[PDB]
């Protein structure tokens, strides 16, 4: 009887907690729906602005005459000249630079692969070490590697 | 692993620079007619103001995305604690009705 | 030792092949640029093709959106059930403690 | 943005076309290096996990091999001591079985 009474008290407390948490969760769900609605509204505002801007620029930009095209080449050349430490870099010599940096890149990949092989054996060695350690910890609990 | 980390960085940089030179090689043809020219800026003013407004809309939209994501999280944890409470209360009620 | 060096070379073969496959996985989207390759070849007004590609991407994006929504719903369901099990196990352990 | 910024002037389109060329080349390269003309972007992930497993198996193989060599640093004397001890305790036996 006394045990039942204690558990009845416990059930009352749990019911109160459930009520409160349900309240909070409903608040959170409706807030989440709110923030959704708001976010989709902002998304649609952005899409509207983009679409109407496209509409406005339609006639502006169709007639390029392949004459503003090369400027992209200019910016690309300058970006490479900064990225590649070749201030002399010119479209005429860019081909030697291309083949050269391709050679370096493939070389770096091969060195990376050798590193990766050695790394991929060392890592698995470490993995067996750690698996043994975890087995030990599970069977007996905490202990250092030297004790393992 | 530290060594390989550095090597991977080097590999990425080399690959990026190589792609940049591939771009230069491709755009050599476009440089070939670099002499050409064309008209520009016919409708920039309204265009530019509208770009700025669209950018403000972008920023607000990003804000909304962030609040949405974080709120989804908080809702998720609240739901999990609700489910934990559900299980606890149900189990306790089962124990009491068993007794 | 001879078989060991042989195995090293075989490992190298696997490494190179896997690295390639990875690279392609990275370029997975780039294969979507075949349209971009075709689009670029227009060398004239192509905003119509841009809009078509945009519509196709929009459809795919909404499809993925639904994919994600149902997936997260499933994951959340599993999370609540797992948490319910956690709470139930805790409670059962507690009654065992008491008895 | 491209359609709203068609002034982007297909530079992104140039880059994407070049990227497609590179992607086609890489797909080809893998088809050779993996000798898998039967291949696609839509299933290359499957062969990728497959040969990740293969490279794994090779890695644990070679790892066991590395430990076997590292212990093979052991001189000849240990081999004889162990084999004689086994032959005494069990009797005559092949070293492949000891």
């Amino acid at each position: 009887q006394e045990k039942i009474d204690r558990y009845q008290v416990d059930l009352e407390e749990l019911s109160y907690r459930l009520e409160e948490q349900t309240d909070v969760v409903e608040e959170a769900g409706e807030l989440q729906a709110e923030y959704e609605a708001r976010t989709e509204a902002t998304e649609q505002e952005v899409d509207e602005l983009k679409s109407q801007l496209a509409d406005y620029q339609q006639a502006l930009d169709v007639q390029q005459t392949r004459a503003i095209q090369y400027q992209q080449a200019l910016q690309a050349l300058e970006r490479a000249r900064e990225l590649c430490r070749l201030p002399d870099l010119s479209v005429d010599n860019a081909e030697e630079w291309l083949e050269t940096f391709q050679a370096k890149e493939q070389q770096a990949t091969e060195a990376l692969l050798a590193l990766e092989q050695k790394l991929s054996v060392a890592d698995a060695a470490h993995n067996q070490f750690e698996q043994a350690y975890q087995l030990v910890k599970n069977i007996v609990g905490e202990t250092s590697r030297s004790e393992a | 692993q530290q060594d390989y980390e550095t090597a991977k960085h080097s590999q990425h940089q080399a690959k990026q620079q190589a792609f940049a030179l591939v771009e230069i090689v491709q755009r050599r043809v476009h440089f070939s007619y670099s002499d050409s020219a064309g008209m520009l800026s016919e409708n920039a003013d309204l265009n530019d103001k509208l770009r700025q407004r669209l950018e403000h809309a972008e920023s607000d939209r990003s804000r909304a995305r962030e609040q949405l994501r974080q709120q989804q999280a908080q809702y998720s944890q609240f739901n999990q604690v609700l489910a934990s409470l559900k299980s606890s209360y149900e189990t306790k009620q089962d124990m009491l009705k068993e007794l």
